[PDB]
């Protein structure tokens, strides 16, 4: 999750979300550098006394000014489309997943063995424990194995709405009549919180997700428990 | 003669500013706003369970 | 049939300052009543119904 | 002297540092000395007294470059009229405060910060940078 | 058997016809064994790759249908 | 459609070639690009013998009688599988 | 007596002079900010994980009692 | 009063009845966005739940578009300008121009019904089903929404056939479209992509109100339709759409840059037409950027994130010739000028945060959170916005006759220049660290971004306000225009101030040589 | 071509014997467009042609605008001035400054 | 630009008044729907 | 022919500084005000 | 046959253009004047039915800035850019 | 006094009842889809022919009549119909991307074919082809029109003009026929949706062309038109091309290739 005053991104917890995290800094650089360089040379054009105001000649300038943001745009392309091919690479999932999204909660279905399925609904203000996240905890959590590949399945029931971990680099739009997938794998155990991310109504504001990585052995035991 | 500038440019910066300071110290610190900063180095931590 | 069109120049053509729409004579007149009427009387019957809808029923 | 709106479409007088010598002179019509002036130019201008030389400036331009180019204290108004307004600005948060915001929401209450904090901190929210990598684990502090 | 394998056919974000082709297949299979009169059992594998990727709405959907007579596709 | 570009206001020789330099060979630069991009040999297919293909009805007038016109020995086998 | 001043082309000469400065400070900012931000953002995360035990990781997790799974 | 005023066929009337539609709606879209921010100034519920919440924050962006910016930049701006640009006596089609402005009050009127009946469309603005459907959404409201685009459509259908064929066939026989401002230029583009997209999305929210009331379903996976078909043809309108909003603006900032820089001409002319056709151009084969997490495969995904970034091209001529411009120029630090470097600027800025979101693969994480809405606003209530207050600076004497007090101009834009950014630039953390888009509520952490933007918000308002009075005391003092330098490379001041009702009833003389 | 066929079209220009009024302001305006503080043979010439033109005032003007060319570079003027003392003394012409002219 | 003094000075004192005249239109009937919302809401 | 010229190529009058002043507060007031009667309005309904 | 030519039926202003143009004549500025060679012997004549009108002048082929001003009754006047001379030619239609 | 050729038009308070109509229109059909009423609907529709009908009157008072028509007028109302031809053209792109979406990719639903399970399309070479050699049939008779109007022949415009007049008509009253004997509805899925929303708004363009057909015949009638100036005879034959091309477009995607 996020923590307050934060800056950034929330810290990784998968490999391709640290890819995108260095690709960001990576291309953060090249927008500070341009737009300062475009602040400096405007207070450069604005002081001085000299004049200059004849007709002048653009016909190299331009080469210039047109190649140079070619490369730049290239040197962004390159790795950010490595990203986008890596993201889309063959793995071979150990475990399948569907969500569907509903006004307004998350319901989850692990059927590659069982019929395990449950609702999994904001906790409300008034019912909070302490030392609970106001607008994120949820009463049935997504519990997972941790250090797997894991296939995500995201569809609904009825209107638009969107599955998204931050800190996973998920973000998957739930379609009625659709099933879109998406791959998951944590580096780490640990509870791991998104929000919906496509408008949906009333609230929107109040559908959390919150996945529960753990060790194999004791995801096997909750799933046998939930049946 | 002096412009409306000379005449009051210098009160105007200088009540300007004050003036700013002085409602935005107020509003900031004196009515109950939640800023939630950030709560390292200034929290303790407390028994939740 | 028979080519009148220079009368229907001369008629339009005439300097009585009159604009384009009113030009024809006194039917102009009529049908550019009727016409604004309808409009006038059917947008201020839109906010009738816009005040009605606006509540629950 | 007097410019008026029904000139437009003729040429006009003005003052600009990159258009030394404006389209018509300042003043066109002449006094009897004034029109004397304008003939004693025609002689060597070394006859002319140095008050008869600024009076021909000021019949051919009306600012000179010096007092066309100065600088005001315009800014001062500026800035401080826009301090004034922004710290107006605040009044309107502190009624906004005062008659509208209700009381936020319990969970900023000082205990259930401190208490959400240690379970960020158990949960390891953030361990590489962002939140419990500034936690000491050993010292049960945060890092110095 | 873990989980459905990946499918070269259906390589694609979009997983939707991956679930109906499987669900298509293991009720057309039942039914030339069921016809023909044989062992359903051969049919299995298409029965877990439909449980394992399609929705539990879709699925109950569909056989609602099969048995109102009304499922729009061919078995 | 009307594309996005705009002028039209005369047909003249100054709007083709504007049209040829501002346009046209920059679409041939990036289609350069991209396949000075996509280039690189690949990872040619096993040889399978199929019927349908490396047909020989009659020898071609050439070389051996049995390479095509343009052979390629990394890319096109025979009708017995690749040279070396 | 003066000397006789350059007198030409000195607004090109103030243009070259300061871009050539934007450049020259372009290549330092990003010298420094591929140290002070992008090597070290892939350094936490190498250090973080060098070592990294997530089964002792998952434990202290699970005797601080977060989890819904785990007790 | 009713000849002139209600059945106009003039060209600069009709601009001054555009001038104030749309700075009327530019109190409406202001009002709509300090309810965002007095939401969203405090965590816990001010208003209700997300649907009164989201039928505001789809009511501000339709207001600030299409009865703001269009209205202003092309209806205003345009027709009071083009005309006079290149020497005419008015638009080609001066009574159908009448009617294109006639349209806006009923469409706006239109856009008011729906969130007076039934609960309000929340819909955000770019309508998606199914929450947009007769199920999630029944009821007149959304039905009262997609009227009321018909006729926005309608209007600049009509507006851009009248602009194209007024730039094409009126100018003088000598002046080819070569000789033509770039601001006229910039008419025609936008008049271009308007013909071209908004009957697109005429047809999609056409289909929108057929699954919401003839039964059928295009966009209805039980009748084998699929809401993403919607998303694709709103979105062939919608970044069309964004560079409509934005070219009249670069047209003017051309001329506002030039002018205060003491020069003769923008540098590099043919640049900024090449520049501003090939933006047009890209402009309709980029639109699934808009798409990015809907479920695409890959190589779709690859394309559109290169054919993207491909506008910082044309784009990057521009600011560089909008600098160059400025180079060697004797400075005139009037507030316009202030206006138009603020532009170049912070349009930079969001330029590249559009760059940033390009990129499909960090989409993935940007998209549908307040790091879009930073995008956006920079380029838009600050590049769309500063574009206009500085041609509202520069040319309100033109159009009226009076000055200005310019020390309070100046006033107006710092309070602006700090509202806004105190407003936007925060979003990028709340962006970054995941805060969503259309939430009327966030989890505790965001409190501090969203407080302080909150605090921008009223900040601008405090210079919306200022603006208002700003301009009354232009009008109660009757400062009379006298002299206005660089007419040779002005035309439209050429005629005085105001010029008269017709103009260039004897055509200017220019021979071929 | 060379900064010397640059400076002598321009002595050429302000030559002119009956070089006309319209013709020193459009000489002078276009000059000071160009990125450079004219040479003091070219301000003399022009200076000649307002003693022709019987305009003491131009002449003044004509040094202010070769001041404010220089923009900070406050060596140029003195050097000019220095240069054009001769003909400013031949012709009678006063300095801005001797004129009080450069005051604010 | 050039341009004539005022036609019909606006002194400091009759721009007070028309500022807050201005912000007072703004102001006040928002003020008042805020003010009231607990009535109109927290009902 | 229509008055042309400065206060005169407008719909509405500025011959008086205070008559104006009350219309534009009106006119800029009406648009601002609007939104929030409208959320009141709907408030109000349930 | 039964259908009217543009010779027996156009009217008003249509009309007088068409006449205009049998004569080799161009009140309506249809068309684009030719350049003479701009000295002050030889100026470009400017007709005009008042006593200014506006002239452009596109001083070099291909500039693409146009040079705008009043032209006035009475002596020649030059351009402010290329100092090409015009001369009004005033009243008639 | 002008001494440009363009045309300065009267002060005309049609733009605002169009305007209004537009409202009572759109308003009418919220009114009816909505609270059950038609009034304000037929109150729109009726104030909307008004103002067609006399705008359009005018404009041939102004050009016929009054002689405002220089070459440069008519050449910007060549560019407008243009243009107004290319924004029909977009749109009905919009639909032919909607039938393509929805055929090429067919959904489960639908039985995962096209057409779809349960949907009987009408047969391409019956009724179809008939409506296209009617409509390319009209195409041939209007240039034939054309060509006599420009040879100064008047009676064989007429005739040629009547001709193309009622194929159009003829293929109207087909496509309603068509259109009552179909065993599919506009409620049959996505089918039944592009099928009929797509060429149902061909129709409403087949019969605004014939419309704009008949006031050029009664115009003509009228001895409106010279050999060599007549443009909204031009007019409406570009409009009437538009028409015969979508629909030979229709007819290929979705009667042929889509059944
Ligand atoms: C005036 C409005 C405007 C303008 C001009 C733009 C311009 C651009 N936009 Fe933006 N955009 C919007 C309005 C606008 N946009 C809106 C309203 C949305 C959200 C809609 C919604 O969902 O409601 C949006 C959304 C949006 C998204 C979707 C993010 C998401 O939802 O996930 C994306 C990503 O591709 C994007 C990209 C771009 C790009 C690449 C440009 C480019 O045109 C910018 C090009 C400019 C520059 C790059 C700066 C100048 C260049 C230089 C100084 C040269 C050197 C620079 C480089 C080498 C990079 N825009
Ligand atoms: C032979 C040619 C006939 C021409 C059309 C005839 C009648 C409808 C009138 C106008 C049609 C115009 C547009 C098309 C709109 C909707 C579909 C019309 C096509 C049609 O006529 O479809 C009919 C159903 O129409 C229905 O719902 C009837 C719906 C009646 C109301 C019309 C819908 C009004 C909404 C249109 C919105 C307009 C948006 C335009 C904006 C453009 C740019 C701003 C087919 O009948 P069916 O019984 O379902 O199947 C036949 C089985 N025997
Ligand atoms: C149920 C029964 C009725 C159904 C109602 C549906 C609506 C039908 C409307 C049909 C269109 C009628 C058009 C009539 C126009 C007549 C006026 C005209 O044609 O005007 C002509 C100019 O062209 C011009 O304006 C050309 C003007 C452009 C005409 C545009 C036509 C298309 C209108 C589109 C409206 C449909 C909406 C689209 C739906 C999405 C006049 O100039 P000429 O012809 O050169 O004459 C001059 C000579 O006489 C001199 O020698
Ligand atoms: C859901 C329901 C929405 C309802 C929306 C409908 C709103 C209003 C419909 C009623 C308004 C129509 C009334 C007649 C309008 C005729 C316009 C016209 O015919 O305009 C002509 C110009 O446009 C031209 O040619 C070519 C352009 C002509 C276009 C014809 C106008 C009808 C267009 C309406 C349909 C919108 C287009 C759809 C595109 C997807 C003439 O220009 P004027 O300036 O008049 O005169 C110039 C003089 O020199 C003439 O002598
Ligand atoms: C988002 C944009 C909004 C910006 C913030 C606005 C801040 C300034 C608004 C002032 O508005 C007035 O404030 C009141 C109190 O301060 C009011 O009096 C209310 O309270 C009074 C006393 O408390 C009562 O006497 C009255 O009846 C009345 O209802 C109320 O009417 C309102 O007009
Ligand atoms: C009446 C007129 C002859 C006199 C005239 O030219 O004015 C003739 C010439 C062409 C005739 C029309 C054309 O022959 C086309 C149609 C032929 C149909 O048989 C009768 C109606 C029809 C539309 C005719 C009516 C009328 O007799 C017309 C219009
Ligand atoms: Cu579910 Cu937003
Ligand atoms: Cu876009
Ligand atoms: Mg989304
Ligand atoms: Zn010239």
């Amino acid at each position: 999750m996020a923590y307050p005053m934060q800056l950034g991104f929330q810290d990784a917890t998968s490999p391709i979300m640290e890819e995108l995290l260095h690709f960001h800094d990576h291309t953060l650089m090249i927008v500070f550098l341009i737009s300062s360089l475009v602040l400096y040379i405007i207070s450069l054009m604005l002081t001085t006394k000299l004049t200059h105001t004849s007709t002048m000649d653009a016909q190299e300038v331009e080469t210039i000014w047109t190649i140079l943001p070619a490369i730049i745009l290239i040197l962004i392309a390159l790795p950010s489309l490595r990203i986008l091919y890596m993201m889309d690479e063959i793995n071979n999932p150990s475990l399948t997943v569907k969500t569907m999204g509903h006004q307004w909660y998350w319901s989850y279905e692990y059927t590659d063995y069982e019929d395990l399925s449950f609702d999994s609904y904001m906790i409300p203000t008034s019912e909070l424990k302490p030392g609970e996240l106001r607008l994120l905890e949820v009463d049935n959590r997504v519990v997972l194995p941790m250090e797997m590949t894991i296939r995500m399945l995201v569809s609904s029931e009825d209107v638009l709405h969107s599955w998204a971990v931050p800190s996973l680099g998920l973000k998957t739009d739930a379609i009625p009549g659709r099933l879109n997938q998406t791959t998951l794998m944590s580096s780490r155990p640990g509870l791991y919180y998104g929000q919906c991310s496509e408008i949906c109504g009333s609230n929107h504001s109040f559908m959390p997700i919150v996945l529960e990585l753990v060790p194999l052995k004791y995801f096997e035991k909750w799933s046998a428990s939930m049946l | 003669a002096p412009d409306f500038h000379d005449k009051y440019g210098n009160a105007v910066l200088a009540s300007g500013a004050t003036f700013c300071v002085a409602v935005w110290v107020y509003m900031a610190t004196q009515i109950g706003i939640e800023w939630n900063p950030s709560p390292v180095g200034r929290v303790t931590p407390k028994e939740w369970r | 049939f028979e080519n009148r069109v220079a009368e229907k120049q001369k008629l339009f053509q005439e300097d009585n300052g009159l604009p384009v729409h009113l030009k024809g004579g006194a039917t102009d007149n009529i049908l550019y009543r009727v016409t604004m009427t309808l409009c006038l009387g059917g947008t201020l019957y839109s906010l009738y119904c816009l005040g009605w809808a606006s509540f629950p029923h | 002297s007097v410019v008026k709106s029904e000139d437009y479409a003729l040429p006009s007088y003005v003052d600009r540092r990159d258009y030394p010598l404006p389209d018509v002179a300042h003043v066109k019509n002449l006094s009897a000395s004034q029109k004397a002036l304008k003939e004693k130019e025609k002689a060597s201008w070394s006859s002319l007294s140095i008050d008869e030389k600024v009076e021909l400036y000021r019949l051919k331009f009306k600012e000179s470059f010096a007092e066309m180019n100065r600088s005001t204290n315009e800014w001062k108004t500026v800035v401080g009229a826009a301090m004034f307004f922004i710290g107006f600005t605040a009044l309107l948060l502190i009624w906004e405060k005062h008659y509208v915001y209700g009381p936020i929401p319990h969970t900023f209450e000082e205990e259930w910060v401190a208490k959400q904090t240690k379970r960020m901190l158990d949960m390891k929210v953030a361990p590489i940078q962002g939140f419990s990598a500034k936690w000491d684990y050993d010292k049960n502090e945060w890092k110095k | 058997y873990q989980t459905a394998p990946f499918d070269s056919r259906f390589p694609n974000q979009n997983q939707t016809r991956n679930c109906w082709q499987n669900y298509l297949d293991f009720h057309r299979c039942e039914k030339a064994m069921t016809a023909k009169g044989g062992d359903v059992s051969v049919c299995e594998w298409y029965r877990r790759v439909y449980k394992s990727l399609c929705p539990i709405s879709w699925v109950s959907t569909w056989d609602d249908r099969r048995a109102e007579g009304t499922f729009p596709g061919k078995i | 459609a009307s594309a996005a570009k705009g002028d039209h206001g005369g047909t003249g020789a100054r709007t083709w070639r504007f049209l040829t330099f501002g346009l046209a060979l920059p679409s041939v630069a990036l289609c350069t690009l991209n396949s000075w991009l996509h280039s690189g040999h690949r990872e040619r297919p096993a040889f399978i013998p199929y019927h349908h293909l490396r047909i020989r009805t009659k020898p071609f007038s050439w070389g051996d009688g049995n390479h095509t016109f343009f052979h390629n020995p990394r890319v096109n086998p025979l009708p017995t599988g690749y040279e070396k | 007596a003066l000397a006789k001043p350059q007198m030409r082309g000195l607004l090109a000469r103030r243009l070259r002079f300061h871009i050539v400065g934007a450049f020259m400070v372009s290549l330092g900012f990003a010298t420094f900010y591929k140290f002070a931000v992008a090597e070290k953002r892939k350094k936490a995360y190498a250090d973080f994980y060098r070592n990294y035990d997530s089964m002792k990781d998952f434990e202290e997790m699970r005797k601080a009692g977060i989890f819904q799974s785990a007790k | 009063f009713i000849n002139r005023w209600l059945f106009s066929t003039n060209h600069k009337d009709i601009g001054t009845l555009y001038l104030l539609f749309g700075a009327w709606a530019g109190m409406v879209g202001t009002a709509l966005s300090l309810l965002i921010r007095a939401e969203l100034g405090q965590p816990g519920t001010l208003l209700g739940d997300d649907q009164i919440y989201n039928v505001v924050v789809t009511a501000h962006a339709f207001v600030m578009i299409f009865f703001m910016v269009m209205p202003i930049m092309i209806g205003g701006f345009g027709n009071w300008l083009v005309p006079l640009m290149i020497g005419a006596p008015d638009m080609a089609f001066p009574r159908m121009n009448n009617m294109s402005f006639w349209l806006l009050p009923p469409s706006f009127l239109l856009l008011l019904a729906s969130s007076m009946v039934e609960a309000g469309a929340g819909t955000g603005w770019t309508v998606y089903p199914p929450l947009a459907g007769n199920l999630a959404h029944a009821g007149a409201s959304v039905d009262l929404t997609i009227f009321s685009l018909h006729l926005a459509g309608v209007s600049s259908i009509l507006g851009a056939i009248n602009f194209i064929t007024t730039i094409i066939n009126m100018k003088p026989p000598a002046m080819s479209q070569y000789q033509t401002p770039l601001f006229v230029w910039s008419v025609m583009i936008t008049a271009v992509l308007l013909l071209l997209s908004l009957p697109v999305l005429a047809a999609g929210i056409t289909m929108l109100l057929t699954d919401r009331n003839l039964n059928t379903t295009f966009f209805d996976p039980a009748g084998g339709g699929d809401p993403i078909l919607y998303q694709h043809l709103f979105w062939f309108f919608g970044h069309p759409e964004v560079y409509i909003l934005i070219l009249p603006g670069f047209g003017m900032i051309s001329h506002i840059v030039t002018y205060y820089s003491g020069k003769k001409e923008p540098f590099g002319y043919m640049g900024m037409v090449w520049a501003m056709m090939s933006i047009g151009f890209l402009g309709f084969i980029v639109w699934a950027h808009h798409m990015f997490t809907v479920g695409m495969d890959v190589d779709t995904r690859a394309y559109f994130t290169s054919a993207t970034m491909i506008i910082a091209i044309p784009t990057g001529v521009k600011v560089f010739s909008w600098l160059a411009t400025l180079h060697g120029g004797n400075i005139k630090w009037s507030p316009a000028m202030m206006w138009a470097l603020g532009f170049i600027f912070l349009f930079t800025v969001g330029g590249l945060t559009g760059i940033v979101l390009a990129n499909s693969s960090l989409d993935i994480v940007l998209h549908d959170t307040y790091y879009v809405v930073a995008h956006f606003h920079y380029v838009l209530s600050m590049g769309a916005v500063f574009a206009i207050m500085g041609g509202f600076v520069h040319w309100f004497p033109l159009f009226s006759g009076y000055t200005l007090n310019d020390t309070w101009a100046k006033i107006h834009f710092a309070i602006m220049f700090v509202g806004v950014n105190m407003t936007f630039f925060p979003q990028h953390f709340l962006g970054l660290s995941g805060m969503p888009r259309r939430y009327s509520d966030y989890p505790d952490a965001y409190t501090m971004w969203n407080t302080i933007s909150s605090m921008g918000s009223f900040i601008s308002l405090t210079a919306v306000m200022l603006m208002v009075f700003i301009i009354w005391e232009a009008f109660a003092s009757k400062r009379e225009v006298l002299t206005v330098d660089l007419t040779t490379t002005n035309l439209e001041w050429l005629n005085g101030c105001p010029p008269p009702y017709h103009t260039f009833e004897e055509p200017t003389y220019v021979n071929l040589k | 071509e060379t900064d010397e066929e640059f400076d002598a079209r321009w002595v050429t220009y302000f030559n002119k014997p009956d070089i006309d009024a319209w013709e020193l302001r459009k000489g002078m305006n276009t000059l000071v467009g160009y990125d450079l503080v004219p040479e003091p043979k070219i301000i003399d010439a022009a200076l000649r042609a307002c003693r022709r033109l019987n305009d003491f005032a131009s002449a003044v003007r004509i040094l202010e605008v070769v001041k404010d060319k220089a923009g900070p570079h406050k060596e140029i003027y003195p050097y000019v001035i220095q240069e054009l003392r001769p003909t400013l003394n031949e012709l009678g012409i006063s300095t801005p400054e001797e004129l009080g002219l450069d005051k604010v | 630009i050039t341009a004539k003094p005022a036609k019909t000075p606006t002194s400091p004192k009759e721009q007070a008044i028309g500022l807050s005249v201005t912000f007072l239109s703004f102001l006040l009937p928002a003020g008042w729907v805020l003010y009231h919302l607990d009535n109109y809401k927290k009902s | 022919h229509y008055e042309e010229g400065p206060g005169k190529n407008i719909p509405f009058s500025v011959e008086n500084k205070w008559r104006l002043l009350a219309m534009m507060t009106l006119f800029f007031g009406s648009g601002f005000a609007a939104p929030f009667f409208i959320v009141r309005h709907q408030l109000l309904k349930k | 046959g039964g259908v009217p030519t543009d010779e027996e039926q156009a009217t008003g202003l249509e009309r007088e253009v068409m006449l205009a143009a049998r004569k080799g004549q161009d009140p309506y500025n249809i068309l684009a004047p030719k350049a003479t060679s701009g000295t002050k012997e030889d100026p470009n004549l400017v007709p005009s039915i008042t006593n200014k009108r506006i002239v452009g002048c596109i001083c070099e082929e291909d500039n693409s800035t146009v040079i705008w001003f009043w032209l006035h009754k009475g002596e020649a006047q030059r351009c402010p850019s290329c100092g090409t001379h015009y001369k009004l030619v005033p009243h008639q239609l | 006094h002008q001494t440009h050729a363009y045309h300065m038009v009267n002060p005309s308070p049609w733009p605002l009842t169009g305007a209004l109509s537009a409202l009572l229109m759109t308003s009418g059909l919220t009114m009816w889809f909505h609270f059950n009423s038609m009034t304000l609907l037929m109150i729109g529709l009726t104030t909307n022919m008004l103002t067609m009908y006399q705008w359009w009157r005018d404009v041939i008072r102004e050009s016929t009549f009054q002689g405002h028509h220089t070459p440069a007028v008519q050449k910007g109302l060549r560019y407008g119909m243009i243009l107004f031809i290319i924004s029909e053209v977009l749109f009905f792109t919009g639909f032919f991307w909607a039938f393509y979406h929805s055929s090429l990719a067919p959904t489960p639903e639908l039985g995962g074919c096209w057409p779809p399970t349960g949907i009987h399309p009408l047969n391409p070479l019956e009724v179809p082809l008939l409506n296209t050699s009617v409509l390319l049939a009209s195409g041939v008779s209007i240039t034939w029109a054309h060509h006599s109007l420009m040879e100064g022949d008047r009676k064989h415009m007429l005739q040629a003009l009547f001709i193309t007049i009622t194929l159009g008509v003829y293929f109207t009253l087909l496509q309603a026929s068509e259109y009552y004997e179909a065993p599919f509805t506009i409620s049959d899925g996505v089918y039944g949706s592009t099928f009929f929303v797509a060429t149902g708004f061909h129709g409403l363009h087949v019969i605004i062309g014939s419309t704009f057909l008949i006031v050029c015949f009664f115009r003509q009638l009228k001895f409106h038109f010279t050999s060599n100036h007549h443009f909204g005879f031009e007019a409406a034959a570009w409009y009437w091309h538009f028409v015969d091309v979508v629909w030979l477009f229709l007819y290929v995607s979705i009667y042929w290739w889509g059944s």
